[PDB]
């Protein structure tokens, strides 16, 4: 598991840009997207798996993950909240 | 009283009809059933949904419903009985008549009420006979429609041509090009919920024709009640040969009979209102007054002239 | 106010069913206000009373239900009597 | 014979239960013995003031079932429910058409 | 014979009544009906409260009148 | 199996009085339930800071009331307020 | 008078197909990333932390959710700062204004 | 439908009238006493 | 069907006076 940010590839991007409703993306946000949500994801998952290996346990369940959201002031609802 | 489930019914100006495999025929593949049973019967077909069922009747809550025999009647002399808050009528009525509408609505129907034998056509009531004698619960109404001979129909319809080609027009040209023997008949064969129909074009309601006023050649419709006599009913029967099937003249001009006109015995219900029709000589109750046949041998032969022009449509 | 108002409304009625049908509501109760007055395009016509906006439900239009022939026969009898409206 | 809580103040959200969360949950000492009746109505008002838009998207979708798109529409398209809701994420919920006006042709 | 009993919630119930019934026979009528206590509605034609004593024809009410039902609600 | 807890039944009950032939969703009743919660962890948590700075020793009627005028906007706060003190009187009185 | 009713080779030019997926992305409320290259790119940030968790297959889901409603969001707020440049493309000092404006750097 | 307006024309009118006679009461020879009846009419 | 189908199918694929198929159906029974 090495060099995957690359998954995140271009339509993808495109897609979400176009939910966003933007018009005519330029030719280097993405990689400042990729970054960006690289950021994002470790802020999360850190507190996710302090939440879960607080708790004695070895699987990150959904709760924790709820949990670390909620904290940073961006909540969740449907996942059991 | 059962209701229909899976049956396309007359509707949209579009009939139906039940076949069955027939391996005689290579471009078409089925033939005509002879019925669901022997005897002729009500007509499935053109009914209305809300009517239920020889016996016929719509729930109490139900406006005026109609139901028309199978039987064409073309010409001659046909006599049979019907058997009898709800009321009912019984009457005659051509293909044009909705099956929503009282017999009697419109001017293609003639009909009579149960209470007061009052006769209704083009919507207005009419007390012709006055002997005025109501009508009970078990009394047995015969009819006795005597038509011209086909041959004088035929030259009356020439007659009505001979005017309408100049006489009532003077795309004209059009009109003024457009067989009365010859009998051409349009089928589609289509499955509906996987069962089997055949799809025909009918007729549509139009300005009525013209000229003294078209009548059938020495036409009369009379009626019996238990071998008594209560008048002619009507007369001056239109001819039919007068009645424009549903087309699309658009389709034609931007591009450029089916042995079933006559008149039906027709019965109608209300609230409840039920009755049944006789068709055969055997439960025939006054068929020797008279001095002729039964509607059943008409059936027959509306079977017969439908297989023959059937066998000889195929090449 | 008004959906308050409605609920209150038919939750008072629901508290009442105890005693008893013959009490249910139009479910389309969601309307705006609107009025009646003398028009240009003719003579009646009906204008909206407050400010609304687009893709919202007004009004539903209500009346006695019935078949085709019946509507047909209803339609010539007014045609006769001057109605034709 | 024994009469719900919450029958007796013509609410359907359970006051027993907002009552014991309300115990147990460790937020004061001491409970008074109205808070959890107020508390329950003022949930059931919120949750059928949402419902009740919710329902009303999901008719005039010509669907009749409410569907987290339908929750969503209901809160962005109010103005003070989507106060009360402005940090949260509806999962499925989608966003709300809308394209600027420098964008569309001329 | 018929008579009309429009109620506030758009529903107008045919009772069938005879002209020497009394209106205590009214109430229950339309109890008997609908279910609804004689004692908690309240019965209003031509802008006058029907009087608890007196009877139908004391009003001259003929057949296929209508008459308004308002119910004294409560809690 | 262990039996967990939600306000399921409830808001379909309710569900089926504010539109009597709709009906909810699956993943959509979980998020009315996460909304349920939420709000209820907002309003005691409130309730409970409100009566700590007074030093009173409870979490009464006013501080839920005073707790869902400060969090609900300028009108849901009204309507908020009304039908929880028309639920306390109805309550009390029986 | 009568019965009322309710019923009875090619190229676009650049930037209408784009108001054509605006309309149909911000009507679908579906997943816009592909599951199993987010699956593993979870797994793989979260080597950092600890080596070997297990991640209950909603975790991920959730986090996917979260994922889209924030960059969404994020592209929003950058179209404005686009369009406050009169300009219409968004460019990388476009999404770092927006961050920090919003607070996310300072 | 050439072949139509010939047949129609001359032999389709008495064939139905004979077919139709033989429908009403049916023989055990039905082609041989029709085709006995279209001769003689002939 | 079974009884006069295809005497006249053949009758009328054969045709020129009607006694030609007068005589035709007869020589097929």
């Amino acid at each position: 598991l090495r060099d995957n940010i690359q998954g995140i590839t271009k339509p993808a991007i495109r897609r979400l840009a176009r939910r966003g409703g933007v018009k005519r993306i330029s030719g280097l946000i993405y990689e400042e997207t990729r970054g960006v949500l690289k950021v994002f994801l470790e802020n999360v998952i850190r507190d996710a798996v302090t939440y879960t290996e607080h708790a004695k346990r070895k699987t990150v369940t959904a709760m924790d993950v709820v949990y670390a959201l909620k904290r940073q002031g961006r909540t969740l609802y449907g996942f059991g909240g | 009283f059962v209701r229909t489930e899976d049956i396309p019914l007359n509707r949209r100006h579009f009939v139906y009809r039940p076949c069955s495999a027939n391996p005689f025929f290579t471009i078409l593949g089925y033939g005509c059933t002879e019925y669901p049973f022997d005897h002729s019967g009500m007509s499935v077909m053109d009914r209305s949904e809300g009517l239920s069922i020889d016996l016929v009747s719509v729930p109490d809550q139900y406006g005026w419903r109609t139901a028309r025999s199978d039987v064409c009647i073309k010409e001659g002399m046909t006599y049979w009985e019907v058997e009898v808050t709800p009321h009912l009528r019984f009457g005659v009525c051509r293909r044009e008549a909705s099956l929503e509408a009282p017999v009697g609505f419109d001017v293609y129907g003639y009909g009579i009420r149960d209470i007061s034998l009052e006769s209704i056509h083009e919507g207005k009531l009419n007390c012709v006979l006055e002997n005025g004698s109501p009508l009970k619960e078990g009394d047995k109404i015969g009819f006795l429609l005597s038509l011209p001979s086909i041959h004088t129909q035929i030259k009356q319809a020439k007659e009505f041509t001979k005017r309408r080609i100049f006489a009532l027009n003077s795309n004209k040209e059009f009109q003024r090009a457009l067989e009365y023997n010859d009998v051409v008949r349009d089928q589609i064969a289509i499955r509906y919920k996987n069962q089997l129909f055949f799809e025909a074009t009918d007729y549509v309601k139009t300005t009525k024709p013209e000229y003294d006023y078209y009548q059938l050649e020495d036409s009369y419709l009379a009626i019996f009640q238990n071998g008594k006599y209560l008048g002619k009913a009507f007369e001056n029967l239109k001819p039919l040969l007068f009645s424009e099937l549903q087309y699309n003249e658009k389709f034609y001009l931007g591009y450029w009979n089916n042995n079933k006109l006559g008149y039906y015995p027709t019965i109608s219900c209300f609230n409840g209102g039920t009755a049944r029709i006789i068709s055969e000589e055997d439960k025939l109750e006054y068929l020797d007054q008279i001095r002729v046949n039964t509607l059943d041998t008409l059936y027959k032969e509306q079977i017969a002239e439908d297989i023959v022009w059937d066998i000889i449509d195929e090449l | 106010d008004n959906r308050a108002s409605n609920r209150r409304f038919q939750q008072d009625i629901e508290a009442q069913k105890a005693a008893i049908l013959l009490s249910l509501n139009q479910l389309n109760k969601r309307k705006k206000p609107v009025m009646f007055a003398r028009s240009a395009i003719h003579n009646w016509g009906l204008y909206a009373l407050d400010s609304i906006a687009a893709k919202e439900m007004i009004i539903e239009y209500v009346g006695e239900r019935i078949r085709q022939p019946v509507a047909e026969m209803r339609e010539k009898r007014y045609l006769k009597n001057g109605i034709g409206s | 014979k024994a009469k719900t809580r919450s029958s007796r103040a013509g609410l359907q959200f359970p006051v027993g239960r907002v009552h014991r969360l309300l115990r147990k949950g460790n937020y004061a000492e001491r409970v008074g013995a109205g808070a959890p009746v107020y508390l329950a109505a003022v949930l059931e008002y919120l949750t059928a003031e949402i419902l009740e838009l919710a329902g009303n998207a999901a008719r005039d979708n010509k669907k009749t079932r409410i569907i987290p798109r339908h929750l969503q529409l209901a809160v962005r398209n109010d103005e003070e429910l989507n106060k009360l809701l402005g940090r949260v994420t509806i999962a499925q919920g989608g966003v709300l058409p809308n394209i600027q006006s420098v964008l569309l042709p001329k | 014979m018929q008579i009309f009993v429009k109620t506030l919630t758009g529903k107008t119930i045919t009772l069938e009544v005879e002209p020497s019934d009394t209106i205590e026979n009214v109430k229950a009528k339309i109890q008997d009906k609908e279910g609804i206590p004689p004692d908690q509605q309240r019965l209003i034609f031509a802008g006058k409260q029907l009087e608890d004593g007196r009877t139908l024809s004391d009003y001259n009410i003929q057949k296929e009148s209508t008459l308004h039902l308002v119910l004294r609600l409560r809690g | 199996k262990t039996r967990k807890e939600s306000y399921a039944i409830y808001v379909y009950k309710v569900l089926k009085q504010v539109h009597p032939d709709t009906g909810i969703s699956s993943k959509a009743m979980s998020i009315m339930n996460s909304f349920v919660n939420d709000v209820f962890e907002r309003i005691a948590g409130e309730a409970s800071r409100l009566a700590h700075y007074n030093k009173r020793s409870t979490i009464t009627s006013r501080e839920i009331q005073t707790a869902v005028r400060l969090l609900l906007p300028g009108e849901l706060a009204k309507h908020a307020v009304s039908e929880g003190t028309k639920a306390v009187t109805c309550y009390t009185s029986a | 008078a009568r019965t009322l009713q309710t019923a009875r080779p090619h190229r676009y030019r650049p930037g209408t197909v784009a108001l054509r997926e605006i309309r149909r992305y911000q009507k679908s409320t579906e997943l816009l990333i592909r599951k199993l290259p987010f699956q593993r790119l979870v797994r793989e940030i979260a080597q950092d932390f600890k080596t070997d968790l297990r991640f209950q297959s909603s975790a991920v889901l959730a986090l996917q959710e979260a994922s889209e409603a924030y960059l969404v969001a994020l592209f929003e707020d950058t179209n404005l700062c686009a369009i406050h440049a009169k300009r219409v493309t968004i460019l990388p000092k476009d999404i770092q204004l927006a961050r920090r404006i919003r607070g996310e750097r300072a | 439908s050439q072949t139509r307006k010939y047949l129609n024309t001359n032999v389709t009118p008495h064939l139905l009238a004979g077919m139709r006679l033989i429908a009403v009461q049916q023989p055990e020879d039905p082609l041989r006493v029709l085709g006995e009846y279209l001769i003689e009419q002939s």
